[PDB]
């Protein structure tokens, strides 16, 4: 009975297990970020006796945990292995052994990172591991080696999953399906997987080089010995920026799928923006170096980098207006996916606005490393990842379980996270213009009120997470009641003023795939017949 | 690409020739009203007779109140008033005297 | 039941699984390796043989699992084009990942071409230090590997075409050459150049050679396990897994090794 | 050969877990990979048992 | 391996059990939600 | 005699796609054989003599110019290279082992006592 | 327990019953008996065309209206198909669900589809 949860040859069990792992990592990260903000609620030592070493240890734990174990695993793995080979008509996905090996090399990473965080020395250089900031002299012990091993195994798992997705797309395509008119989700996953395949190996090679430096005590990136750590800095940039695309683009595909299956109208410029997304995937290797404007590059190089970084920014606005037209002229319902997508798009418009404000190189001299840059990427990453995952869960829970979820609880949950995010993120403009100095356990008490409101918003988010887990309990205990009564939403889309009750009852969903009317996940042998489409 | 619109109309009449239930009437009404085109009295009468082929007065209410509230079209009323008056006097479906006084 | 038979024996390649704890014991062995590494980082006992024994038993466990799984692959049968093509594609992906690792490791020391450093060097070679030169030590190994690659560039295809006593001769000469390679690697094991503790100027080539030797080590290990699998009468001319990979192994190996040999041996001295 | 057919017939006439393939290897591995695993894992986190009891209290 | 309808068994946990009617395992989940940061603080400092 | 009622869905009638796939597979096999023949011929013709000549001259130059480090153990301090802070610097204290407190017993890396 | 000629495309049932005798000396035999498992049947089928798990397209070009609805050759109770127009593409694909308990509709063709068994005793 345990082979199902240990040797799952089917993709759905691995998907839900990745979801559980990601949600566990996310709740742990949220709790410890609440602890950190409580430490930064007021200057001084109220709960933690200073310990700036420990402060940066939990700071890097925050960053690394949420980046590597919350956003990544579930958000790509579940949607990919549940839709990409299922909608195309394939019977079963290949390489179960590869996925099992990735799962079983993950606990190596979890245990090693736990030990690395739970040693006296620890690694606390933050998300940046550029030497000699990441040198063993300050952060001694085995923390760096364990972090490197976790990086390697996570990269291997993600790369193998992307390879499986790519080969499934390339080979398991049904006979009756053109390539040019693929759905936006399929192309989104395609671009994400190829960018991952072209980005992760570079970071893995850099991390292996750093591991060799730390073990064999050679001189590659140390300042002493004629080393150049800027090489690894550029490698980390060419990882992270394409990794930012990796984290965001599947969210774009999910939002596109939601709006297409809800608004009952086609997405404006669907094929044109498929081509635009292909262009984005092809040109992402040219705008990876708009952060190094101050390292000491030439003026002409600065001009080239800035020209690229605001010449590849148009498709963001193109997508904004395309989805605006997609919700234009159609029917919009007061449902949680609608409001989640609306909030995500609005806050993404502000995030892109801040990024465009950062696009200029001349202003960067007085704006780089100020509070504005960290506020900007917190905006974009936070709203993107968190709201995309929330919309995916609230849009896909009846698709994978079939047990309805309360509308009232979902709406109050949205309101709680939304108000928390707004109260946290509105004062960041004043914080940036004043120049709050980043990564200080004991900051000047001038920003005391803003730190207080940020702590209030963080605690609102934590009680919202408590509401999340209580909502999960409520669903698990009363899905039958939700199906019986109207306390939960029964149908995804409301009927129009053209449809009779019987006709709408026998035409409940007219979407682009059979997944919505596919019965609750069948046994491991599903899609026994190929999908025919014309 | 400003494609032809009478092709979908002819599709509507050829499905009327193949009409087998009120389901096809619902489908053709939804497809026609979904388009930006304002239906002429000829195609409106064709849809009305398609709905009446099963003799379902609620479908007549549906189509009449849909004509009354199909497209804003810069708030066209007087044309809508005369069109509803004639498509009412052709057969006679008095219903506006009931739901309006509510 | 003919339709049921065709949908159950052709569209259902599923294999039965019983609650075997093999994955969890593999994860337990991995955790044992992790804690052994942690003990090496900090420990109250100065013994060295325990961590070596742990690594050796982990390697033996991995080799045993690989030979076991190929044994069930050859033994359970139920092989179609689906399973063969899937395993071949997966192995090609694995060897492509190994190629990419080779390329990254090569570029790690290749990037010093324009000399963009700032101080204490910035013009390769950084004259001023007379350390031990890594050049000329492994050239015998690389040239004999070049000879072996040249003679096996299509010996595998000759084997798959003939599968005769010539195949036995090819396997025997492959065993002899890999034994010669591992012996010539083993001769300089501890006192190769010096102790890697301090004063690094030209140890990068030696480190690269040392890390590159590992893949040849598992190449020899997989060749040996393939020979033992043929000794077990499991890998015949049916759903071949050793042949389907060893046909392209030389073609994917010689290109990258020639790339790593034209430079890194004739350059940087 | 003369043993592959017999083994196949035995497996067909008797379907059991553990594959009935490596009994001596199983007895050498699993009980050892339990007892020795405990003996090598437990002391590492049992050494600080005497030090355990830190209340972060100083005078 | 092919006896899963997929209505309530998809979750990697057993609903049945009088000692753990999704009450003990989920309380352990509650505990481990805040356990790791608390123990990380406790190792070096006080909570 | 296996029990078959009517037919196990033999499938749609055959076409030329199967024979086209057969032709493609045979062309791949023939290309593999032809490239095997040509590459083996050119290799045994040119590469093996050239590889052997490179190997023998490399061996000769290695035996000639890479044998002067045998006497490096005993040498007067008269031709020592001009060293600097690159060498003779502090490192992490090392406590493992017994012999000379070194990772490997190579007392040749440092010539200063 | 007797040897099977296995010369018929339908008389073979059970990969376990097939082993394949070896050879003492000579050359590699053709892809008829040296292959192990049931892969030899599949490779023969792809060599000739008669295949199981066929990827051949169905009557997608056919409208499949009430005059002549499309056919599905499968005994499985459920159906996973789609039909949104006679040409290659004219509208977003909507899935069709042929069944015997009730009828089905296309919403663009209005076709009532009938699932097609295979003859049984
Ligand atoms: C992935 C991007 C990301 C996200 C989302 C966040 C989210 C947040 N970050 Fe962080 N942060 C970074 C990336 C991110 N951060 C990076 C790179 C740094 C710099 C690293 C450093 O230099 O070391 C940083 C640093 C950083 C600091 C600087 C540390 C300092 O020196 O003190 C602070 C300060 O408080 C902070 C706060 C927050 C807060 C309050 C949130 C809040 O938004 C948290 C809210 C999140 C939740 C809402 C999670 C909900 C949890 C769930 C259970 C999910 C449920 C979902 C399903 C599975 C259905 N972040
Ligand atoms: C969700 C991911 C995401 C997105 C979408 C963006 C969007 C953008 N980002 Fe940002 N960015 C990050 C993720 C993201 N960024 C991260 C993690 C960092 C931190 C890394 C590091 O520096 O440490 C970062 C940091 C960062 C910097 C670092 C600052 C410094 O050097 O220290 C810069 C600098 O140029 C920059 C630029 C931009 C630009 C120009 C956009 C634009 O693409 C925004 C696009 C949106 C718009 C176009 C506005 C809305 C649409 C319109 C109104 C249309 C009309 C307007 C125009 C076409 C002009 N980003
Ligand atoms: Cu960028």
């Amino acid at each position: 009975m345990v082979q199902r949860w240990l040797y799952s040859t089917n993709a759905k069990d691995i998907a839900v297990l990745y979801f559980m792992l990601a949600i566990f990592s996310g709740m742990a990260g949220t709790a410890m970020s609440l602890i950190i903000r409580l430490e930064l609620a007021a200057p001084g030592s109220q709960y933690l006796h200073g310990n700036s070493q420990l402060f940066n240890v939990l700071v890097v734990g925050h960053a690394v945990l949420m980046i590597f174990f919350l956003v990544m695993p579930a958000l790509i793995g579940g949607f990919g292995n549940y839709l990409l080979p299922l909608m195309i008509g394939a019977t079963d996905t290949a390489f179960p052994r590869i996925n099992n090996i990735a799962f079983w090399v993950l606990p190596m990473g979890l245990v090693c990172l736990v030990t690395s965080t739970l040693v006296e020395s620890g690694a606390g250089t933050g998300w940046t591991v550029y030497p000699p900031l990441s040198s063993i002299q300050a952060h001694s012990g085995p923390s760096v080696d364990l972090a490197i091993f976790a990086l390697h195994l996570t990269s291997i798992s993600s790369l193998l999953g992307a390879i499986n997705f790519i080969v499934t797309t390339l080979n398991m395509r049904t006979n009756g399906m053109t390539m040019h008119k693929l759905p936006l989700f399929v192309w989104s996953i395609f671009i994400t997987a190829f960018l991952l395949l072209l980005s992760l190996p570079v970071l893995s090679a850099g991390i292996t080089m750093l591991l060799l430096d730390r073990n064999f005590n050679t001189s590659f990136f140390e300042v002493s010995g004629g080393g150049d750590p800027i090489l690894y800095e550029h490698l980390f940039w060419f990882f992270g920026h394409p990794e930012v695309y990796i984290l965001i683009i599947p969210g774009f595909g999910i939002i596109s799928h939601v709006v297409s299956t809800y608004s009952k109208k086609p997405v404006f410029g669907e094929i044109s923006m498929v081509y635009a997304m292909a262009s984005i995937g092809l040109l992402g290797f040219l705008v990876w170096s708009h952060h190094m404007y101050i390292v000491g590059l030439d003026a002409d190089t600065r001009a080239y980098f800035t020209s690229a970084t605001m010449i590849i920014a148009i498709p963001t606005g193109i997508k904004i207006f395309s989805w605006l037209a997609t919700i234009h002229g159609g029917s919009i319902r007061l449902a949680t996916p609608m409001l989640y997508a609306i909030a995500f798009l609005f806050l993404f418009t502000m995030g892109g606005l801040t990024g465009v404000a950062l696009a200029n190189a001349s202003l960067d001299v007085a704006f780089h490393d100020t509070y504005y840059v960290v506020g900007h990427f917190h905006y974009v990453l936070s709203m993107g990842a968190i709201f995309s995952l929330f919309a995916g869960y609230y849009y896909w829970s009846p698709q994978i379980l079939g047990l309805n979820y309360n509308e009232k609880l979902a709406q109050i949950q949205f309101w709680l996270i939304f108000i928390g995010a707004n109260v946290i993120f509105f004062p960041m403009h004043f914080l940036g213009i004043n120049g709050m100095p980043r990564r200080i356990p004991d900051y000047p008490d001038a920003f005391a009120g803003w730190n207080y409101v940020a702590s209030i918003g963080s605690f609102i988010a934590t009680l919202s997470l408590f509401l999340f887990i209580y909502i999960l309990y409520d669903q698990l205990v009363n899905g039958l009641n939700n199906k019986v009564n109207n306390k939960s939403v029964i149908y995804n889309k409301a009927p129009d003023f053209v449809e009779s009750n019987t006709i709408f009852n026998l035409n409940t969903v007219k979407s682009s795939s059979i997944e919505f009317l596919l019965t609750s996940p069948p046994a491991v042998h599903s899609f026994n017949t190929p999908a025919v489409q014309s | 690409d400003e494609e032809t619109f009478e092709e979908f109309t002819a599709r509507y009449e050829k499905e009327f020739d193949e009409a087998y239930d009120l389901f096809e009437v619902q489908r053709v009404l939804n497809n026609c009203f979904s388009y930006d085109l304002v239906p002429a009295p000829a195609v409106i009468e064709k849809a009305l007779r398609a709905a009446r082929r099963v003799n379902d007065l609620p479908t007549a209410i549906r189509v009449f109140e849909a004509l009354k509230y199909k497209v804003e079209n810069e708030d066209q009323y007087k044309a809508y008033l005369d069109e509803l008056k004639d498509v009412r006097q052709e057969l006679g479906v008095p219903l506006k005297e009931e739901l309006f006084p509510s | 039941m003919t339709h049921l038979e065709r949908s159950r024996h052709q569209q259902h390649p599923f294999h039965m699984v019983m609650p075997s704890p093999w994955p969890i014991v593999v994860s337990f062995a991995l955790l044992s390796l992790a804690l052994s590494t942690a003990l090496t980082m900090h420990g109250y006992i100065g013994n060295m043989n325990m961590v070596y024994l742990a690594l050796f038993v982990l390697l033996t466990s991995s080799i045993l699992w690989f030979r076991d799984i190929v044994a069930e692959a050859t033994y359970l049968g139920d092989h179609t084009m689906a399973v063969r093509k899937g395993i071949n594609l997966g192995f090609l992906m694995f060897v492509l990942s190994e190629v990419l690792i080779f390329a990254g490791l090569f570029w790690a020391y290749f990037h010093s071409a324009m000399s963009p450093d700032v101080t204490l060097g910035a013009c390769w070679p950084p004259v001023g230090i007379e350390a031990v030169q890594p050049t000329e030590l492994p050239l015998l190994n690389t040239i004999i590997l070049l000879s072996s690659g040249a003679t096996v560039t299509y010996s595998h295809h000759a084997l798959i075409a003939g599968n005769r006593n010539k195949a036995l001769s090819g396997l025997l000469i492959t065993f002899w050459l890999i034994v010669i390679f591992v012996t010539c690697q083993y001769i300089e094991y501890t006192n190769a150049a010096f102790t890697i503790s301090d004063g690094v100027y030209g140890s990068v080539f030696y480190a690269g050679t040392g890390l590159h030797f590992l893949h040849m080590v598992m190449l020899a290990a997989m060749l040996g396990v393939n020979y033992w699998r043929m000794r077990n009468y499991h890998l015949t001319a049916g759903h071949h897994v050793g042949y389907e990979t060893t046909i392209i192994y030389t073609h994917v190996l010689d290109v990258i090794w020639l790339f790593l040999y034209v430079v890194f041996y004739w350059w940087g001295v | 050969a003369n043993k592959v057919i017999q083994l196949q017939k035995i497996f067909q006439s008797s379907t059991k877990p553990l594959w009935w393939r490596h009994p001596r290897s199983a007895l050498y591995l699993y009980p050892f990979y339990a007892i020795f695993a405990v003996a090598v894992v437990t002391p590492l986190l049992y050494i600080p048992n005497a030090i355990r009891g830190i209340k972060a209290k100083k005078a | 391996v092919h006896f899963k309808d997929g209505v309530y068994e998809n979750i990697p946990f057993k609903v049945k059990g009088r000692k753990t009617p999704y009450a003990l395992s989920h309380f352990g989940f509650f505990a481990i939600g805040f356990a790791v940061p608390f123990v990380a603080c406790y190792v070096q400092l006080k909570k | 005699l296996p029990p078959n009622a009517l037919k196990p869905a033999f499938g749609p009638p055959d076409k030329v796609a199967a024979q086209k796939f057969k032709e493609s597979l045979m062309a791949t096999e023939k290309h593999a054989k032809d490239t095997s023949n040509m590459w083996v011929k050119i290799s045994v013709w040119v590469a093996l003599p050239a590889i052997a000549l490179t190997a023998v001259n490399t061996y000769f130059v290695e035996k000639e110019h890479a044998e002067h480090r045998e006497h490096l153990k005993h040498v007067p301090d008269s031709e020592w290279p001009r060293d600097y802070e690159f060498m003779n610097i502090r490192s992490k204290p090392f406590f493992w082992g017994d012999g000379d407190k070194t990772l490997f017993w190579n007392p040749v890396v440092n010539r200063h006592i | 327990p007797v040897v099977k000629t296995a010369q018929n495309l339908a008389e073979v049932n059970g990969p376990e019953t097939l082993i394949g005798p070896g050879a003492k000396e000579g050359t590699v035999p053709t892809d008829l008996d040296q292959e192990t498992g049931l892969a030899r049947l599949e490779l023969l089928g792809k060599l000739e065309g008669i295949d199981v798990f066929d990827t051949k397209p169905l009557d997608s070009s056919r409208k499949g209206t009430m005059k002549d609805p499309i056919i599905i050759e499968s005994y499985d109770d459920y159906r996973y198909v789609g039909c949104t127009g006679s040409p290659a593409g004219s509208h977003t694909i909507m899935w069709l669900k042929p069944t015997v308990n009730e009828v089905a509709r296309c919403w663009e063709c209005g076709s009532v589809y009938k699932l097609n068994p295979v003859g049984v005793p």
